[PDB]
């Protein structure tokens, strides 16, 4: 995959995120790098930079030895056994070929990923096993985690990317892996993926390898991108806004039965009438008032894990009655 | 009857030619097979193009299958020992027979295959009554085991799937099959049967009575042959399952009477079709759908009832006694009509 | 080294602000020898953990450390833990002392309602030869009859003039410089929290400490603190009220993207702005506050959050129009 | 110092007030002796464990620490205890008189796991003869099966507020405290049933302030006057409601819980205003109760409950 | 003594014709206990005229307190055996079930040798009857018993009894087939109500039948229930303690009650105290008999049905807010406003005259025979999973329709001599009789199979049985 061969191994590949990595370049020369909290949106590139700090403070070897990363699998036994343990287990001794290139500083670093829906339980165990004898603790809600964890770490906010830093390394790649796409595609993979990143990387490894199947070498149309993610279509779009502009009951209802039964079987329909409705510069403000209150409770309603089918079809018939 | 003739390659399927080309194509690169979401409507075809496309990476020996039993220890002292339908080189979890102990069986199991040992799958029949916990879990596993687990989603109508989820599968929508396939597929049958067929409309109506559902339409088919002597003639009385047509005679009730003297006998027919295993769900679907059609209704009452139906769904899926909402639902309906 | 936290916790009585009206009755207490069973309940970061602790403090002196027993929360919560520990604390007299023991159990509102009938049944156990002193966060979690069996006591939050005093304080033993509207941000920030106040002083400390005299502005306490700007949120309102959909959307979307804030303190903030503006019909009140309700109930739940942010739009420009 | 709670505890049948005919039926089976195997049942602070702590006094005179096994929830109730000491106590020999028989007192039996109460069966069943279990439970819910069907069930009503205020009239004139009308009817406000916080509440009142009074009551027991939310629900402008939301409730740091509770039970007492509206009411106020109890206790939900509520009463 | 005992104890049966309702499973059990030695003597291969020779050992199950134990015990002494009981009160492990039970599988009594052994009055006095009583009692302290229980089932040598209450449950599910299961049922109301007048007769003290029923009605059919109420004894006794709910039900729904005048002498206190009485049967009942009273309250211009509509809207809030409440207990103090939403507001909204009578609810019936039918169609689907590739709940909606055309269809018609064919077609899923009968038993309404499979004649279903107990074709492992 992709996402594994040009993650940012390097300080200086990442370029949606700046604010982040000056001041650990800033803090990198002192051996008072802390204990430290990240948090913010999955696929913003927290990882990436944790790994490639620690490659290059600590070095490719020893990697296995005193770098360590957890997870959130199923213990308080584990923190009281094997995670202390880990934290004072002595640290190996860096042969001479590491500091002839990487300065090694006097402690370990334990990689424990997902603080989010821990126990409060393990965190007080794991502030003292953490104070006694650094770490890098990930979660992406800041409300969950206890205060004394995050007294000691200092915080650091991984913004969400903007569409505007976002094109350039999609750019690079585009260049990078010799995948031959069209002209408005780049920018439609971004918007169908905004906010997060690495869920692009995916979506263009998976068109490309797709339309090689094919044969053709031809430039990747935007409907494929669209049809990979699971949008619905204008087309299709286009055709339901027709049909509700002016029409019954009888016809609405048909057409919807045909949609739930053939069509696209998503219920990502009311973010694009959404989005038509909203952006839109031919309706009035009255009219958007009750669309927007119309598209709030179809959504608060379909939240629920209810049936899409009902849902959908009383939205249509609400959005017909105005 | 039905399970007599069902595609066992990829070479037998006869509809949506598209995606049997997808999957020959994907099924061409054994080394790298990207985790599967299938999602389309009921009676499609989907778990067919799973045992199929299985067949087609790996030999012939998979549809030869047997069920096991393995035990786990959850929170409480109640060790659980639970069945699943495994194949030589693939296995099937059904997450409905549990219902709380997800997110924990779902990572043990997932965590004790990937050691056993080229690699094998895991076939999530219906993946969308998952809890976000145990769509959590599986999200771990899919991050943790990538050499030896390959997971195939089965679901529908996926929209309770949280993202990172989506992010790591390639999506795949099975439409449902137009009423020319089924022509075809329904023709093949009563070919392969030696059924006398009058004329060739009976096979289009009941495509059209089936509403898209394939297995539906091969059922009532079959159910329908056994009934007329295997002679279908024009004068074929389309029959319905022994639910169905309760629930046209409740709405027939609802759209003639509108009092309380009918609204008991309404709650009796609630109770003996709810005791009987039926779904709330699906019997509000079908009424609502049942009330929309009627030709003596107006606009006013058809947008009326779907949206008291509509919010009579949301309380059906947040309430645990479905009688009540049922009773509040046909109530409404009679206030309205 | 050690957090302000901790550092800065009163180690008396008179180094607690704020509680007057608790301090007087349990000096009281403690001189006239009738310590009751105490119940100290109010919001978090208020002073109850370090007034209790001050007060076993004050009354053994040296062996504190003796007849005192501080328990926490789950810690493996089993019936075993009421059932032995504590119920052996009580029972069992002591050595070398004179007095009745103390057992203080922190955040004891997450006992299961088994937890709480076995506790009760302790205290009315052995109610003769020892006091519990219980501290929750909401005393309506605890069973009605462990209420009743002790004295209630309500910790509110701390007024300007006790924040204030402690900003001083903390400004004495510190060498920080720091503007006359930053204390005053940080106190509308605070709602009353001390263990907040320094958990930011801290963080922008060590943000801003390259020559130590740095001056504290308000933007990056808001940055690290994560709380709105009034000039944004009435930038907001005022777009939203006056402006078109598409203005006001590109603004509402922009305000609450490049700066990374969750509608939820939007609509506090705006809903808090609202209060106190010349409304002249009240139907717009009424639905203004229905349905601004409404979308914060549904947000707890996640749903779509442009959707929301739509309806929130639709809302306000939807009630101000009589 | 002395809780009066246990100080005035009924030592005897009759001195417990409130339900009258089952402490009736009670008093004719300790007058008989042939007691079956029963589960006590109601909400708490109303005399459950009391009753049968009296029942088995009564019944078994001088043998009481002998033929009596208490075990409530600070003591280990497992399987391994129900299996080997409960069972053991059952065939334990014992001359009692002809009519009484041993007693097995079993407190907060919904605490009990369900494979604990599963062995107890054939043990209650097989020593009939000279074992009867008394189960004091407030949730008959969380009991299995099995065992309902065995003993008896038997509920409690919630205190009326006439029993209430006779038990504490006989309080305060065996304890000489000096009171008013309204004092007392705070207290049965505050109660809402419960015996022992109402003894509890009386006696912190005595001890804190001496004279039972209404403003010593509601500032002892921490709580929203019930004056200021009745004028804060029966105002004619919802701006004047939400001010004084803000300024008198919001500002002195009550919870939103106790807000809301304080409203409900203020708007059920509101006899001036009709019925259907009182239950709207009381809904919308429920309606808000469930949305903050499921963690948003913000603020705006207190507001847009005013607001429906002034709406409704409009 | 005589009156220091229970009425459970003292009323209890001592022979078989005593035992009330279930006769036919009685008399099953008794059959088969009885030809247990010939079939024994057959190596337990040749299935005598009832199915019931293959199966070494028999299961008990139904609901709780209906006789099994009682039967058990008595079929067992009856035909001059000994029995060895063991229960959930005792330590039923793996390790302890290989130390004592299975020594003594084969070995013969002692206390059955030197009690009666010189007159010749049966050949079965020294040999055992195990009842394994309480098996679904097992606990999480008994590591392997079911397994150990299963492989006893198979292998043993004397009469194995097990009783449980609820067999379908999937941890019984590894005594699929090794077992006899003959179900125990909920009597009728005739034998109970019979029964309850003996006793009274017995007692010397004479009831109203409308409270009999309503007591029958009350306890869902418990026998030892009913007994253990009666004990507790009129119109004081039915009206405070016993029958409190329809008291509830009768007060709740007056009409003169929500009157301005009735409501100044009975406020809206007195209701929710009323709805506290009994916190956990108001609800279902004020549900039941909500929509059967002529109202007195109605607006000027508000009809019956939209009453009764918005009664029912509020009804299905106070459901929700009923399983908001029973999710977490420590939530109790949402108690109240369950009051208001559930008790009652519907009935100020529907209050009046009582039509007729006051009927108890119905939904713990339906809601039993729904939770039996669900385990029924999950252990029809752990079967026929293997050929179908359905959902389990897509299977009773889809495939049963066809099974019916294929299954009994051909009975009707065909006669007896279609037995082969049927059982070639349920041989290709796994399918047994009891599973047969299991299906037929779903089909709900025009297509009702129950009048139908009594009205075919009786040697048809006996060959059917005695044809399908020759050849078998389960395994797929
Ligand atoms: N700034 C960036 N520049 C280039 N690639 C990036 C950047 N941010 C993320 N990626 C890619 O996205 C992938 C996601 O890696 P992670 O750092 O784990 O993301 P994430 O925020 O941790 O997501 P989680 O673990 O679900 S919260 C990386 O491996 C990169 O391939
Ligand atoms: N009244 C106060 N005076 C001075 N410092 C205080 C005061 N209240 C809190 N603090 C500071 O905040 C820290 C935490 O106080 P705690 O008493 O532990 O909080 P709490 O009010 O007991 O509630 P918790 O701890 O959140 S459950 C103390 O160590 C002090 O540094
Ligand atoms: N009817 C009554 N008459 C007089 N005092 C009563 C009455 N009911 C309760 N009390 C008092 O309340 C005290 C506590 O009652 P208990 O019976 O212990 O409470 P409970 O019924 O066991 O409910 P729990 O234990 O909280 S679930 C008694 O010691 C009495 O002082
Ligand atoms: N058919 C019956 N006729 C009369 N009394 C009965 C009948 N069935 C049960 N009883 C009474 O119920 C008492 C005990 O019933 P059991 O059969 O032992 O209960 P059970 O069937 O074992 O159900 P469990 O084990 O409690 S789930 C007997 O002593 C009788 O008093
Ligand atoms: N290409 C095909 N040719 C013939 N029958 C098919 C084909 N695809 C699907 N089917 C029918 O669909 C049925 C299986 O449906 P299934 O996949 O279980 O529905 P779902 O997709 O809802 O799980 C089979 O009985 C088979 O007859
Ligand atoms: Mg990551
Ligand atoms: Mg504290
Ligand atoms: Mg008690
Ligand atoms: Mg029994």
């Amino acid at each position: 995959p992709w996402v594994e061969k040009y993650r940012p191994k390097n300080l200086d590949e990442v370029t949606a995120q700046d604010h982040a990595v000056t001041v650990l370049k800033k803090t990198l020369k002192s051996a008072n790098l802390p204990h430290m909290l990240f948090y913010g949106p999955p696929g913003t590139g927290k990882t990436s930079t944790i790994l490639a700090l620690t490659k290059e403070l600590y070095g490719p070897d020893l990697m296995k030895s005193r770098i360590l990363e957890l997870n959130a699998s199923d213990g308080i036994s584990i923190v009281r056994e094997k995670v202390k343990n880990f934290a004072r287990l002595t640290v190996s001794k860096p042969s001479k070929h590491d500091l002839e290139n990487y300065p090694c500083p006097p402690y370990k670093i334990i990689i424990l990923d997902e603080a989010d829906s821990m126990t409060a339980d393990a965190q007080s165990a794991l502030r003292r096993t953490m104070e006694t004898y650094r770490f890098c603790l990930i979660c992406n809600y800041v409300t969950r985690i206890i205060d004394p964890l995050a007294s000691r770490c200092s915080k650091f906010r991984f913004k969400a990317l903007d569409a505007s830093n976002a094109i350039d390394r999609l750019r690079f790649i585009s260049e990078q892996e010799n995948v031959k796409c069209d002209d408005g595609v780049l920018e439609r993979i971004l918007d169908i993926s905004a906010g997060d990143l690495r869920r692009g990387i995916t979506l263009l490894q998976s068109a490309s390898k797709g339309a090689q199947y094919l044969g053709d070498g031809k430039n990747i149309t935007s409907t494929q991108v669209e049809e990979l993610a699971g949008v619905v279509p204008h087309d299709i779009l286009i055709e339901i806004v027709e049909k509700v502009k002016s029409g019954d009951f009888d016809e609405i209802k048909k057409y919807v039965n045909t949609f739930m039964k053939s069509g696209w079987s998503a219920a990502s329909v009311v973010n694009q009438l959404h989005e038509y409705y909203i952006t839109n510069d031919n309706f009035d403000t009255n009219f958007k008032n009750q669309i927007s209150w119309l598209l709030f409770t179809t959504d608060s309603r379909l939240n629920n894990g209810t049936n899409e089918h009902i849902q959908l079809l009383n939205l249509l018939v609400k959005i017909s009655q105005l | 009857w039905v399970d007599k003739y069902r595609p066992k390659s990829l070479n037998a399927l006869s509809h949506n030619e598209e995606l049997t080309n997808f999957l020959k194509s994907l099924s061409d690169q054994p080394r790298d097979l990207p985790h599967l979401l299938l999602y389309g409507p009921n009676g499609t075809g989907k778990k067919t193009r799973c045992m199929a496309l299985l067949e087609s990476i790996f030999g012939p020996g998979v549809y030869r299958l047997k069920i096991d039993v393995r035990q786990f220890v959850t929170a409480s002292n109640r060790k659980l020992e639970l069945n699943v339908v495994s194949s030589p080189y693939h296995l099937e979890i059904t997450p409905s027979d549990m219902g709380n102990n997800d997110r924990i069986v779902i990572q043990e199991l997932l965590k004790e295959v990937a050691q056993m040992e080229r690699y094998k799958c895991v076939i999530i029949n219906e993946a969308n009554s998952l809890t976000k916990d145990a769509q959590a879990a599986l999200r771990r596993t899919m991050e943790k085991y990538s050499k030896n687990i390959r997971l195939i989603m089965v679901c529908d109508s996926m929209s309770p799937i949280i993202a990172p989820i989506k992010s790591r599968c390639l999506l795949i929508r099975c439409p449902a099959p137009s009423d020319s396939e089924i022509s075809t597929i329904l023709s093949d049958v009563v070919t392969n049967e030696r059924i006398q067929l009058e004329t060739k409309d009976i096979l289009k109506r009941i495509a059209q009575a089936s509403n898209g559902n394939l297995r539906v339409s091969l059922l009532m088919l079959e159910s329908m042959a056994l009934n007329n002597e295997l002679a279908l003639k024009s004068s074929s009385p389309i029959i319905k399952p022994d639910w169905i047509i309760v629930i046209h005679k409740l709405t027939r009730k609802i759209v003639k009477e509108r009092s309380v003297n009918s609204l008991i006998e309404c709650r009796a027919v609630l109770y003996d079709l709810l005791a009987h295993c039926i779904p709330a769900n699906i019997i509000l679907k079908e009424l609502t759908f049942s009330l929309l059609d009627v030709e003596t209704l107006n606009t006013t009452n058809k947008s009326s009832i779907i949206e008291y139906s509509s919010v009579f769904d949301e309380r059906l899926s947040l309430g645990n006694k479905a009688i009540f909402h049922l009773e509040g639902f046909i109530a409404k309906v009679m206030c309205c009509l | 080294n050690l957090p302000w936290v901790e550092k800065y916790r009163p180690e008396t009585l008179d180094e607690v602000y704020g509680q007057n009206e608790v301090i007087t009755t349990v000096r009281k207490f403690v001189d006239e020898g009738k310590l009751p069973h105490l119940l100290f309940y109010g919001p978090p970061g208020t002073g109850k953990t370090s007034t209790i602790v001050a007060l076993a403090r004050e009354i053994y002196g040296k062996n504190y450390s003796n007849m005192v027993l501080e328990l926490n929360a789950s810690d493996d919560r089993g019936i075993d833990v009421v059932r032995n520990q504590i119920k052996d604390f009580a029972s069992t007299r002591q050595i070398f002392s004179k007095g009745f023991k103390l057992i203080i159990l922190d955040e004891a509102d997450a006992m299961t309602n088994a937890a709480q009938n076995a506790l009760r049944r302790v205290i009315e156990r052995y109610t003769k030869n020892t006091r519990f002193c219980v501290l929750a966060n909401y005393a309506h979690k605890l069973t009605p009859a462990l209420l009743s069996r002790c004295t209630r006591f309500r910790f509110q939050p701390l007024p300007q003039e006790a924040i204030e005093r402690r900003i001083a304080n903390v400004l004495v033993h510190e060498k920080l410089k720091l503007s006359p509207n930053a204390e005053k941000a940080l106190i509308e920030l605070s709602n009353g929290d001390m263990r907040r106040v320094l958990n930011v002083l801290q963080s922008c400390k060590a943000t801003l400490d390259n020559p130590d005299e740095d001056e504290i502005s308000d933007d990056v306490i808001y940055e690290c603190c994560g709380a709105p700007r009034p000039s944004d949120l009435k930038a907001v309102l005022k777009s939203i009220l006056e402006d078109d959909w598409g203005t006001a959307h590109y603004t509402l979307n922009k305000v609450r993207s490049a700066k990374g804030l969750a509608l939820i303190d939007l609509i506090e903030g705006i809903v808090k702005i609202l209060e106190d503006y010349e409304l002249q019909n009240e139907e717009t009140r009424v639905h203004l506050l229905t349905k601004l309700a409404d979308i914060e109930y549904s947000i707890s739940k996640g749903g779509n959050d442009q959707i929301q942010g739509s309806a929130v739009i639709g809302a306000i420009k939807a009630s101000f129009e009589n | 110092q002395l809780p009066w709670v246990e100080k005035y505890r009924p030592q005897v049948l009759s001195d417990i007030v409130g339900n009258k005919e089952t402490i009736d039926r009670l008093q004719q089976i300790a007058k008989d002796g042939n007691m079956p195997h029963m589960i006590i049942s109601g909400m708490p602070g109303i005399g459950k464990t009391t009753s049968v702590h009296c029942l088995a006094h009564e019944l078994l005179g001088r043998s009481y620490a002998d033929g009596v096994l208490e075990l409530n929830a600070s003591d280990d109730r497992g399987i391994d205890v129900v299996r080997n000491q409960i069972k053991h106590f059952a065939q334990k020999k014992l001359h009692l008189p002809p009519g009484k028989h041993k007693i097995v007192i079993l407190d907060e039996a919904d605490s009990m796991t369900a494979g604990a109460q599963q062995a107890l069966r054939r043990t209650m069943e097989l020593y009939s003869n000279s074992t009867r279990f008394a189960f004091a439970c407030n949730q008959s819910n969380k009991i299995i099966e099995p065992l309902q069907s065995r003993c008896a069930i038997l509920r409690y009503s919630k205190l009326s507020d006439e029993d209430v205020l006779k038990r504490l009239l006989q309080i305060i004139k065996l304890e000489d405290v000096k009171y008013t009308n309204d004092g007392l009817e705070a207290i049965i406000f505050t109660a809402e049933g419960d015996m022992r916080q109402a003894i509890n509440n009386l006696q912190s009142t005595v001890a804190g302030h001496g004279l039972v009074n209404a403003d010593n009551v509601f500032k002892i027991v921490d709580s929203p006057h019930p004056l200021i939310v009745k004028k804060m629900l029966l105002a004619s402008n919802l701006e004047d409601s939400i001010q004084i939301l803000r300024t008198d409730l919001w500002k002195k740091g009550y919870s939103s819980i106790d807000i809301v509770t304080t409203s409900f039970r203020v708007t059920k007492n509101l006899a001036q205003v009709k019925e259907s509206v009182r239950l709207e009411m009381i809904k919308e106020i429920g309606l808000t109760h469930m949305r903050i109890l499921e963690g948003v206790g913000t603020y705006l939900q207190l507001a847009s409950m005013l607001a429906k509520i002034h709406k409704l009463n409009n | 003594r005589e009156e220091d005992k229970l009425w459970t104890v003292k009323y209890a049966p001592t022979n078989l014709q005593q035992v009330c309702g279930n006769k036919g499973s009685v008399m099953k059990l008794k059959n088969w206990l009885a030809n247990w030695e010939n079939s024994k003597k057959n190596s337990f291969k040749h299935a005598g005229k009832d199915g019931s020779g293959v199966f070494r050992a028999a299961m008990l199950y139904g609901p709780p307190g209906i006789g099994k134990t009682t039967a058990a015990h008595l079929v067992a002494q009856e035909l001059g055996y000994d029995i060895l009981e063991q229960n959930a009160s005792d330590v039923r492990s793996k390790t302890l079930l290989n130390a004592g039970v299975k020594n003594a599988l084969d070995n013969m009594s002692v206390v059955g040798y030197f009690k009666h052994n010189e007159e010749a009055q049966n050949l079965n006095g020294k040999h055992f009857v195990i009842i394994m009583d309480e098996v679904d009692g097992m606990s999480g302290g008994d590591r392997g018993g079911v397994g150990q229980l299963a492989q006893f089932c198979r292998k043993t040598s004397t009469p194995l009894i097990l009783i449980c209450n609820e067999r379908n449950l999937p941890k019984m599910r590894p005594f699929d087939r090794v077992c006899l299961d003959i179900q125990f049922r909920r009597p009728d109301a005739n034998s109970i109500k019979s029964r309850l007048m003996t006793i009274a007769i017995r007692e010397k003290f004479k009831l109203d039948p409308n409270v009999i029923d309503r007591l029958i009605q009350t306890t869902r059919g418990d026998i030892r229930q009913v007994i253990n109420l009666l004990s507790t004894i009129s119109k004081a006794w039915e009206k405070n303690i016993a029958l409190k709910p329809f008291d509830i039900a009768h007060k709740m729904l007056d009409g003169q009650i929500y009157s301005d005048i009735g409501s100044r002498n009975f406020t809206l206190n007195d209701k929710i105290a009323l709805y506290f009485d009994d916190f956990d049967f108001t609800p279902l009942m004020i549900q039941e008999n909500y929509l059967s009273t002529r109202p007195s309250v109605l607006k000027p211009g508000q009809s019956h049905l939209e009453a009764v509509a918005e009664a029912a809207n509020c009804i299905s809030l106070g459901d929700i807010v009923e399983k908001k409440i029973r999710s977490s207990e420590q939530l109790w103090s949402l108690l109240p406003l369950h009051a208001v939403l559930s008790s009652v507001y519907p009935a100020s909204k529907v209050a009046g005259h009582m039509a007729g009578r006051i009927n108890f609810t119905a939904w713990l019936g339906q809601n039993s025979k729904s939770a039996k039918y669900y385990r029924l169609l999950q252990e029809i689907h752990y079967h026929t999973r293997l050929g179908t590739s359905t959902d389990k709940i897509g299977l009773r909606l889809d495939y049963l329709p066809t099974f019916r055309k294929r299954l009994l269809d051909p009975f009707l018609k065909q006669g007896a001599d279609a037995i082969s064919s049927v059982i070639e077609v349920m041989d290709d899923y796994y399918l047994t009789k009891e599973d047969w009968d299991s299906i037929m038993e779903f089909f709900v309404g025009p297509d009702v199979t129950t009048a139908i499979i009594k009205k075919i004649p009786a040697t048809v279903k006996s060959g059917f049985t005695r044809k399908y107990n020759s050849m078998t074709h389960p395994v797929a492992i």
